[PDB]
RNA sequence: CCGAGGGUAGGGCCCGUGACUGGGGCGAAGUCGUAACAAGGUAGCUGUACCGGAAGGUGCGGCUGGAU
RNA sequence: UGGGAGAGGGUGGUGGAAUUCCCGGAGUAGCGGUGAAAUGCGCAGAUACCGGGAGGAACGCCGAUGGCGAAGGCAGCCACCUGGUCCACCCGUGACGCUGAGGCGCGAAAGCGUGGGGAGCAAACCGGAUUAGAUACCCGGGUAGUCCACGCCCUAAACG
RNA sequence: CGAUGUCGGCUCGUCGCAUCCUGGGGCUGAAGAAGGUCCCAAGGGUUGGGCUGUUCGCCCAUUAAAGCGGCACGCGAGCUG
RNA sequence: GAAUGCCGGCAUGAGUAACGAUAAAGAGGGUGAGAAUCCCUCUCGCCGUAAGCCCAAGGGUUCCUACGCAAUGGUCGUCAGCGUAGGGUUAGGCGGGACCUAAGGUGAAGCCGAAAGGCGUAGCCGAAGGGCAGCCGGUUAAUAUUCCGGCCCUUCCCGCAGGUGCGAUGGGGGGACGCUCUAGGCUAGGGGGACCGGAGCCAUGGACGAGCCCGGCCAGAAGCGCAGGGUGGGAGGUAGGCAAAUCCGCCUCCCAACAAGCUCUGCGUGGUGGGGAAGCCCGGGUGACAACCCCCCGAAGCCAGGGAGCCAAGAAAAGCCUCUAAGCACAACCUGCGGGAACCCGUACCGCAAACCGACACAGGUGGGCGGGUGCAAGAGCACUCAGGCGCGCGGGAGAACCCUCGCCAAGGAACUCUGCAAGUUGGCCCCGUAACUUCGGGAGAAGGGGUGCUCCCUGGGGUGAUGAGCCCCGGGGAGCCGCAGUGAACAGGCUCUGGCGACUGUUUACCAAAAACACAGCUCUCUGCGAACUCGUAAGAGGAGGUAUAGGGAGCGACGCUUGCCCGGUGCCGGAAGGUCAAGGGGAGGGGUGCAAGCCCCGAACCGAAGCCCCGGUGAACGGCGGCCGUAACUAUAACGGUCCUAAGGUAGCGAAAUUCCUUGUCGGGUAAGUUCCGACCUGCACGAAAAGCGUAACGACCGGAGCGCUGUCUCGGCGAGGGACCCGGUGAAAUUGAACUGGCCGUGAAGAUGCGGCCUACCCGUGGCAGGACGAAAAGACCCCGUGGAGCUUUACUGCAGCC
RNA sequence: GAGCUAGCCCUGGCCAGGGUGAAGCUGGGGUGAGACCCAGUGGAGGCCCGAACCGGUGGGGGAUGCAAACCCCUCGGAUGA
């Protein structure tokens, strides 16, 4: 639930900041981080391929798990939940009965002090992980595995979730966060529940100089510059496009589809977004 | 104000030092030229 | 010391007046349509919203103070 | 103390009918629409028919001249939470009452903000027709909105 | 065109006379006073402000009068910009 | 003999400008051939959050001493960072290496690329980060945490004793972390003392004093004291920490818990060892058996890995501890003690500068620490001062114009001017008081005012101490005193009203533009299902992202408020399994060449045959576009209304002579005595208009307009005064420019603006200070314009290619 | 050639002093309970004033300069993009 400040900057008018209220532990735990390089949106060429980059808060980065397959039938007890810089989820820290301690990213509704648990047997509540093919058709469920064994890769953002639609063969049918319908394997594995953190699209950056601690640099309208930067530069006062609207390579950026022509997963594309 | 020429041991011998002209072919031109013209230094001398 | 009052500065209320502008009342025989009273020829009224030269129309919900 | 009827309210679930859309099949020259038509849709295979799926909204028969609520208003079914109310018994208190300027709360629809959702319907808008005109009535489309959550708005032929 | 800096202002003047004022005249549809028109005359004089970059013009308050032109539209190795 | 030729030499300008911050000098005595300039003394002035001191980088002998003065030094020079010569830099503990990792670099494995080469896991390298043992004083002309003295410590080797399951590149712990705020107790540092030590002083009217002046410490092992930091003990189970594990992790049980214990730092004390002023006398010597004490102030530093809050969520690796593995337990490790061992590089000196970066002994630039006292509310601000360091490497006169920097001004007070440009005014603190409007924060230091010093008296509270005295810190009330004036000097807002633009703090054309431009939170569209899209790359590989549609790319708009209409015919994009065209390929009706012939060989129609295009739809916060003429009302005028032509559709709401309006200073109104500007209106909008957004909007602006108040040298209109120059004298001595010059005015003439030609007029020869009209003065082979079948950036439905994509 | 300059990466460092006084917390009031109000405490912010430091607004000087961008006055930022 959002916090709001009162009017006493020009910025703290509108500056909206994450209440903070499901987090117990403020201090990542030490043997499960690792140092984030930070890029600045350079290559190992050295060339800027992602302008607009640098200049963020230093993060450390917590070591996520998402295969949970790893430790089929032992349960784990919700020992914390914590900020990671590194995602807009909260993450969830595990006691295992084994002993080990990993992280996961905290569906909405976990509690600490709850246990959970990953496999073909395990109940369908929130926060176990299971091939795709043993979770009841409608259920929604989020970090999927795109393929078998390769890891959990939809679905975990901020309050994003998938449900399950229906069954065929041995592919489940589920609606992305986006909308589109795909056919994932039924042996991918997914966690009942829906990430939490839902109000995190609330949050008003308030200022600049937010965007500045969130490593996101001033970005330059095509417009702003000269004919030898974009194809949008250059005029005399201010133009409107006076072309079809390009980004800086020259490529039309209003309605051209780019998604590859011949791509192999197209087969198990059911329904392309809408919305 | 502040000039160029801003004197830097470290950062002159890691640039024009020989061991810097010897790892890439252009270097070695560099120096097999100098060597043919007779330069009595092949190199910038710097203190180190 | 207090002190009529004079001066400087800033406020509140009222009055008159002002390019222009808003609608209102009225005015024997102007222009446009015909909204309402008959089921007034799309039953009417209605709070609201949007729209249209104009009366109005339409949507949503409501009332019969609606005819057959 | 004992009982009773009820779409009274709130929350969470969940059932079938129908419309639309999508996929498969079967099938051919029209469908639709009206006072009559036209726009529209259809050989790029529509309509009508069968199977499959997705989704939103409203709950047919029961249904009543019925019931409940202070009013606005409330109708599939299930569970939980909760208000009012009537009757019986004639047990307790002993006038503890009535009204009520202010105050506070509730308050159909439309409307507003932030998210969601969107099948059907449909202001605005577009087209077809009617007409002297037709910024209408009729027809084919169609965006807000109608639906959900939170927060505003506080109006009414809020009427007996 | 192997460069003659280009509007206006300021400062500093100097010349012309087709004279705005002041001096001298003739004619008058000159009673007087005031004026009109022309002739002679360049000695001196020819104000302060509002507006605009302005020159020019309009306007305010005066004045004997509030002249018009040349000098590389006088004058940036004098200033301004 | 000419090429703004090339190289050199030497002239002109000229004894001219200048001699580099206006912090400033004077005298005496030395030295020497020679002295404003070197040495010494006294007087004066300048810095003192430096213009003093200590590090680092860079510099590289510049350091110290002797002897020198040709050149260097903007003058001089006897002096010097200059010439010659000799000397000078000393470490187990300081810094770096024999330790560790960061970005990055490199790179066994592996991958990629015509070659050269590009990647790349581990590993290796890589520091101003982590880790690690030395403090104080003395000494040299010149080094010192390095030598010496005192007191301390570290590692390695060996030995002795005691103890233990010893053992690692492997497991684990720890190392290990942000921002703001901040407690307690200390220390550094400082103020005072009527207390302690000291050579001495009594002046010029007074003072022999509780007088003046000076100084009153530093380091220290173990113990001990104070203040902090870190830290649970035990047992049972165990499937995790890529073998093992008694460690760690997880679970259960008992005990302990604001503690304590244990451990580790800081501070104090501490055997002991050092230091020790003014004044005097010649760096020293004396003082001096120097004294070394009490109170207060007190850190941003220390305890430290302390505490609290917040979101933007804050390195690694080794040292170190622990666990075990091979192994080995005659070993090995751990603890105490002893002897021995302990290498390489730097160390001078400059270091906000005359030694570094700027061609210079250049008013510029250069990171870290210390940076004393008083007063002013505070402070690193300001003034003056300590220690310390300087007077800036030309001087002496004079007292013109004119220039710069500065002070004052009668009356007026913006009349100046494009403009109050500039310069006044205002100015700190305390108190009173403060408007429209507003997003309720603000606007606000609104505006406007009053107070401000010194003396006496009475008194409230706090810190330290003890609850008191003393010292210190905030106050309150009463009575007085002086001056023109009490933030008495220095530092220290002028204000208001009203428009345009941009919401705002930010950003920009290094070196003519700081803005209304860019950015910005926010809004919309679009692309992207993850080996994502997109980007860089031939590729491998990277970024995206160790992210996953609440995410990432692209585009436009630009807080917020109220809103964003109509047009899909053209272009773009999206959808469309029909049709039309459609290349290679398939096909092979039918021809052709050659051979005697089997054959060999060439051409080739129908028909099949992709993307693209055509075609059919959709689509505007996609590119874009959003009419003409004529008539009409009972005064007139004007047209709600009508007619007709055209369009894909004919500009909606809101704005409007506007950052847009040509005619134009539109017209009307306001403000002025007067208003081409300004504000408010009207609307025939040459040529607004809705995310190249439309209309508004509190707050904000070194933005750009208009007005008022205050106050002024801006002005009427100038005057005087100061200093630095200009001027004169001694010293040193440039520059661009220059065909040669014996270089006047007028009216003419001339390639059309003549010192140089003609005619006339004027004029003795040569300078110095001044002024700028001419020498079509200087500078730059016009940057405008044209020309060149000259060049370059940029554009597109110009041509033709290529990447990329299909 | 990134020892100037532009951006990013790693690792350190710096920002006198003074002012304003958000959330929260505590107490008091209020109420069925609340919202909420008041006081104190608190110490937020591309907050305010102002050195260091980073800048470069206006004017003057300078213009063969002290300087191939400097000097004086004045002015912007100064816990943050
Ligand atoms: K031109
Ligand atoms: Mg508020
Ligand atoms: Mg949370
Ligand atoms: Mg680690
Ligand atoms: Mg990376
Ligand atoms: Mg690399
Ligand atoms: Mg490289
Ligand atoms: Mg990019
Ligand atoms: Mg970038
Ligand atoms: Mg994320
Ligand atoms: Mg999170
Ligand atoms: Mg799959
Ligand atoms: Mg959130
Ligand atoms: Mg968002
Ligand atoms: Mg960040
Ligand atoms: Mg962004
Ligand atoms: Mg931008
Ligand atoms: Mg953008
Ligand atoms: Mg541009
Ligand atoms: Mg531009
Ligand atoms: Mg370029
Ligand atoms: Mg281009
Ligand atoms: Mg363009
Ligand atoms: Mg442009
Ligand atoms: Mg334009
Ligand atoms: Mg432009
Ligand atoms: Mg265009
Ligand atoms: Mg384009
Ligand atoms: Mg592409
Ligand atoms: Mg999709
Ligand atoms: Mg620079
Ligand atoms: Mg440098
Ligand atoms: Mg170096
Ligand atoms: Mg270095
Ligand atoms: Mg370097
Ligand atoms: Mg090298
Ligand atoms: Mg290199
Ligand atoms: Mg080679
Ligand atoms: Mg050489
Ligand atoms: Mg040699
Ligand atoms: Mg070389
Ligand atoms: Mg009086
Ligand atoms: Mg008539
Ligand atoms: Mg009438
Ligand atoms: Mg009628
Ligand atoms: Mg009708
Ligand atoms: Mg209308
Ligand atoms: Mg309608
Ligand atoms: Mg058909
Ligand atoms: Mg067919
Ligand atoms: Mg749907
Ligand atoms: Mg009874
Ligand atoms: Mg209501
Ligand atoms: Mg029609
Ligand atoms: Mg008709
Ligand atoms: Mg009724
Ligand atoms: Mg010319
Ligand atoms: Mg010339
Ligand atoms: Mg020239
Ligand atoms: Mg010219
Ligand atoms: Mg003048
Ligand atoms: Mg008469
Ligand atoms: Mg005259
Ligand atoms: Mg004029
Ligand atoms: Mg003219
Ligand atoms: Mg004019
Ligand atoms: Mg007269
Ligand atoms: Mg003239
Ligand atoms: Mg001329
Ligand atoms: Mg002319
Ligand atoms: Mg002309
Ligand atoms: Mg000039
Ligand atoms: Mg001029
Ligand atoms: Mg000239
Ligand atoms: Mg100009
Ligand atoms: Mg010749
Ligand atoms: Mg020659
Ligand atoms: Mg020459
Ligand atoms: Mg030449
Ligand atoms: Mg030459
Ligand atoms: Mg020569
Ligand atoms: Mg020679
Ligand atoms: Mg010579
Ligand atoms: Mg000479
Ligand atoms: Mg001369
Ligand atoms: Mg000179
Ligand atoms: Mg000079
Ligand atoms: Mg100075
Ligand atoms: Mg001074
Ligand atoms: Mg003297
Ligand atoms: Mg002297
Ligand atoms: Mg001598
Ligand atoms: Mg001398
Ligand atoms: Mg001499
Ligand atoms: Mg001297
Ligand atoms: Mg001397
Ligand atoms: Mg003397
Ligand atoms: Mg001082
Ligand atoms: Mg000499
Ligand atoms: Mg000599
Ligand atoms: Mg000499
Ligand atoms: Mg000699
Ligand atoms: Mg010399
Ligand atoms: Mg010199
Ligand atoms: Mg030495
Ligand atoms: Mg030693
Ligand atoms: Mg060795
Ligand atoms: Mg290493
Ligand atoms: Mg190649
Ligand atoms: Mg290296
Ligand atoms: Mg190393
Ligand atoms: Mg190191
Ligand atoms: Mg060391
Ligand atoms: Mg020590
Ligand atoms: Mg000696
Ligand atoms: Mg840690
Ligand atoms: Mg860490
Ligand atoms: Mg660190
Ligand atoms: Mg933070
Ligand atoms: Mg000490
Ligand atoms: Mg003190
Ligand atoms: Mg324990
Ligand atoms: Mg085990
Ligand atoms: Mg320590
Ligand atoms: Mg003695
Ligand atoms: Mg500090
Ligand atoms: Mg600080
Ligand atoms: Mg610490
Ligand atoms: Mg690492
Ligand atoms: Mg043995
Ligand atoms: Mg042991
Ligand atoms: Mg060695
Ligand atoms: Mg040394
Ligand atoms: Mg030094
Ligand atoms: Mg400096
Ligand atoms: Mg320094
Ligand atoms: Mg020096
Ligand atoms: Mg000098
Ligand atoms: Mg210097
Ligand atoms: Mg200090
Ligand atoms: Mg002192
Ligand atoms: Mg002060
Ligand atoms: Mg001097
Ligand atoms: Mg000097
Ligand atoms: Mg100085
Ligand atoms: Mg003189
Ligand atoms: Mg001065
Ligand atoms: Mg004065
Ligand atoms: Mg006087
Ligand atoms: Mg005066
Ligand atoms: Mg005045
Ligand atoms: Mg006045
Ligand atoms: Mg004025
Ligand atoms: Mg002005
Ligand atoms: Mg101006
Ligand atoms: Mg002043
Ligand atoms: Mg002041
Ligand atoms: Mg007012
Ligand atoms: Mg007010
Ligand atoms: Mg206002
Ligand atoms: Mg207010
Ligand atoms: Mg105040
Ligand atoms: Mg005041
Ligand atoms: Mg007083
Ligand atoms: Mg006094
Ligand atoms: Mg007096
Ligand atoms: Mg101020
Ligand atoms: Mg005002
Ligand atoms: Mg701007
Ligand atoms: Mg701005
Ligand atoms: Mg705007
Ligand atoms: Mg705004
Ligand atoms: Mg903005
Ligand atoms: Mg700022
Ligand atoms: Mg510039
Ligand atoms: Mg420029
Ligand atoms: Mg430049
Ligand atoms: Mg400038
Ligand atoms: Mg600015
Ligand atoms: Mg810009
Ligand atoms: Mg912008
Ligand atoms: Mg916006
Ligand atoms: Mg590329
Ligand atoms: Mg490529
Ligand atoms: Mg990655
Ligand atoms: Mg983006
Ligand atoms: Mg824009
Ligand atoms: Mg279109
Ligand atoms: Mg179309
Ligand atoms: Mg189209
Ligand atoms: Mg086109
Ligand atoms: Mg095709
Ligand atoms: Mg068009
Ligand atoms: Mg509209
Ligand atoms: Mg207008
Ligand atoms: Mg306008
Ligand atoms: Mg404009
Ligand atoms: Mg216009
Ligand atoms: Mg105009
Ligand atoms: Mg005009
Ligand atoms: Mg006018
Ligand atoms: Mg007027
Ligand atoms: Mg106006
Ligand atoms: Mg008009
Ligand atoms: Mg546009
Ligand atoms: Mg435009
Ligand atoms: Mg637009
Ligand atoms: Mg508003
Ligand atoms: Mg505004
Ligand atoms: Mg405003
Ligand atoms: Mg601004
Ligand atoms: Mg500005
Ligand atoms: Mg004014
Ligand atoms: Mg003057
Ligand atoms: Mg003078
Ligand atoms: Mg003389
Ligand atoms: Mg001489
Ligand atoms: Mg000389
Ligand atoms: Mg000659
Ligand atoms: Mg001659
Ligand atoms: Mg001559
Ligand atoms: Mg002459
Ligand atoms: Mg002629
Ligand atoms: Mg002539
Ligand atoms: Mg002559
Ligand atoms: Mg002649
Ligand atoms: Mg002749
Ligand atoms: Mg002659
Ligand atoms: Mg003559
Ligand atoms: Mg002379
Ligand atoms: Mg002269
Ligand atoms: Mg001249
Ligand atoms: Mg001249
Ligand atoms: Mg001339
Ligand atoms: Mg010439
Ligand atoms: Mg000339
Ligand atoms: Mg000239
Ligand atoms: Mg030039
Ligand atoms: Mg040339
Ligand atoms: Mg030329
Ligand atoms: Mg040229
Ligand atoms: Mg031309
Ligand atoms: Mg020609
Ligand atoms: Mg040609
Ligand atoms: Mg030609
Ligand atoms: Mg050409
Ligand atoms: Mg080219
Ligand atoms: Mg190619
Ligand atoms: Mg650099
Ligand atoms: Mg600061
Ligand atoms: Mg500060
Ligand atoms: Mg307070
Ligand atoms: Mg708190
Ligand atoms: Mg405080
Ligand atoms: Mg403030
Ligand atoms: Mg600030
Ligand atoms: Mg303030
Ligand atoms: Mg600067
Ligand atoms: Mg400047
Ligand atoms: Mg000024
Ligand atoms: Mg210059
Ligand atoms: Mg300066
Ligand atoms: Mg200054
Ligand atoms: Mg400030
Ligand atoms: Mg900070």
């Amino acid at each position: 639930a959002v916090k709001k400040f009162k009017p006493y900057t020009p910025s703290r008018r509108f500056m909206t900041v994450a209440d903070f209220s499901e987090i117990t532990k403020t201090e990542p735990e030490k043997s499960l981080v690792k140092p984030l390089k930070k890029t600045g949106g350079r290559n190992n060429q050295g060339r800027i391929t992602v302008r607009f980059r640098g200049g963020g808060h230093k993060r450390l980065y917590r070591i996520i798990d998402f295969k949970r397959w790893d430790k089929v039938g032992i349960p784990a007890k919700v020992a914390a939940i914590e900020y990671d810089p590194n995602r807009s989820a909260r993450i969830a820290l595990l006691h295992y009965v084994d002993g080990e301690k990993r992280y996961i990213i905290a569906p909405d509704g976990l509690q600490v002090g709850q246990q959970v648990v990953a496999g073909p047997d395990a109940p369908i509540q929130v926060g176990n992980a299971l091939p795709l093919r043993f979770i009841p058709v409608g259920t929604v469920v989020h970090a999927v595995e795109l393929e078998p064994k390769k890891g959990a890769k939809l679905a975990r953002a901020a309050g994003t979730s998938a449900q399950i639609q229906g069954r065929e063969g041995d592919y489940v049918i589920l609606r992305l966060p986006s909308g589109e319908l795909r056919k994932v394997h039924g042996e991918c594995y997914a966690t009942v529940g829906a990430v939490g953190n839902a109000d995190h699209k609330n949050i008003v950056l308030g200022k600049a100089g937010r965007s500045r601690w969130l490593g996101r640099r001033p970005h330059v309208r095509g417009a702003a510059m000269n004919p030898v930067d974009h194809p949008h530069g250059g005029g005399e006062g201010r133009a409107p496009r006076g072309r079809p609207p390009a980004s800086p390579w020259g490529w039309q950026t209003k309605g051209l589809k780019t998604r590859k022509r011949r791509k192999p997963s197209s087969r198990f594309i059911i329904a392309r977004r809408k919305k | 104000m502040k000039r160029t020429w801003q004197p830097n041991r470290r950062k002159r011998a890691k640039t024009h030092g020989f061991r810097a002209r010897m790892r890439t072919p252009g270097g070695r031109k560099v120096l097999k030229r100098r060597r043919q013209k007779g330069r009595w230094r092949l190199t910038p001398a710097v203190r180190k």
